[PDB]
């Protein structure tokens, strides 16, 4: 099990410096909604070919 | 509390990959359904057939049909015992996920117990230091 | 509608749900540290003490 | 710690509370089903709630401890300069003594 | 207001006081010494004397 | 409305607290020039009282 626990130290190293310079409140509220609405005129072509 | 930290990013990318598999026997429940559907739905044309063949006077097109409906029924038997059999193993799928639910909860609460313990020898260590 | 991890909507929330909570909670303890010294506890009260005094000294002084 | 499991505590009292109101317009419904799954959900919801209060009651105990020593070290820090001009004089003394010896 | 060791205004105020201690005690330790030394005990009585 | 009910209060607090900071760096100022008016006294007792 040498790998398994192997995994588990380098996950947790790894993670932890990611998510401090990932975690940015001006910054993620900013893509966060361009992308939605983005994603609802994507959805809404979906729904009127259906519609067509 | 790294420990923790490290197991928490992994539970989270598993309940996914459960979610996943538990689609698929959904949809082999759904598929055997659909199957069992269509075989009942022959079975009644069958029937209808077998009915209109009485009518007919034709009594070896009738026989034909029968024995057609009698190799659906056996057909749709295996699939009836292959849902029950199926139906079992999906609840314990369905049980496991609302368990483990619960359990994801607890463990953020248990890391919370958890830290303040190891907080509490790190404090015990600094006043042997003075 | 589900929320899926790789979801914009759903990934935002999350980190701007845990950048607010660490930034309150720290400010939140901070503070109940500051008010917990005895300097700021009887502050409070010389203030209170001090305007009563005071008030009576007025009402002597908008007499005449 | 303590302040994130009691918001979630919050946080499942409030949802149980609109759960119970849910449940509620349910009946004034008639949709009997509707009304059960509401009860499973609180209850699920209030073991979690329970979780949450075990876990509170043993950080406090922990808590507490930090709290009494962070107390007990700001009266040692105090003693402990008190004890350095203790310490100061004898070794003052000391050397004084050797300085006698030395004439 | 809680007063962190980096402040510039925590910082300030035991780096006077340490100075302003250490020059009050020497002072008055040297200055004692002189006041406990005959010369100048009598000297004070001389002048007194004197005046009279 | 809720929102902006929690905030009002942090920020009332907020205002409070640069009352309280105010207060202390007026005090501040006054000491400084205390301070140096001991230091100058002890200094000059210091070398006349080791002559």
């Amino acid at each position: 099990m040498g790998l398994f626990d192997r995994i588990k130290r380098v996950v947790s190293s790894n993670l932890n410096d990611l998510v401090n310079k990932a975690e940015d409140p001006e910054k993620m509220l900013e893509q966060a909604i361009l992308e939605m609405q983005e994603d609802l005129v994507q959805l809404r072509q979906g729904v009127a070919q259906a519609i067509a | 509390e790294k420990m923790l930290e490290q197991a928490i990013l992994e539970m989270q990318e598993d309940l996914v990959q459960l979610r996943q598999g538990v689609a698929q026997a959904i949809a082999a429940q759904k598929r055997s359904e659909k199957q069992y559907n269509d075989a009942q739905n022959e079975i009644n044309k069958w029937q209808r057939n077998a009915q209109l063949a009485l009518q007919k006077g034709d009594e070896n097109l009738a026989r034909q049909a029968l024995e057609r409906k009698k190799t659906y029924t056996d057909t749709s038997a295996a699939l009836k015992a292959s849902l029950d059999t199926q139906s079992t193993q999906v609840e314990t799928l369905k049980r496991n996920l609302i368990q483990l639910e619960s359990k994801i909860s607890e463990a953020k609460t248990k890391k919370e117990m958890l830290k303040a313990r190891i907080t509490t020898a790190k404090a015990q260590e600094q006043l042997q230091g003075m | 509608v589900r929320g899926m991890n790789t979801s914009s909507a759903m990934s935002a929330f999350e980190r701007m749900e845990e950048k607010v909570l660490m930034q309150e909670s720290r400010a939140q303890a901070l503070g109940e540290l500051a008010g917990a010294d005895l300097e700021t506890q009887f502050a409070q009260l010389e203030g209170g003490s001090d305007v009563d005094d005071e008030l009576a000294a007025l009402k002597a002084q908008m007499l005449p």
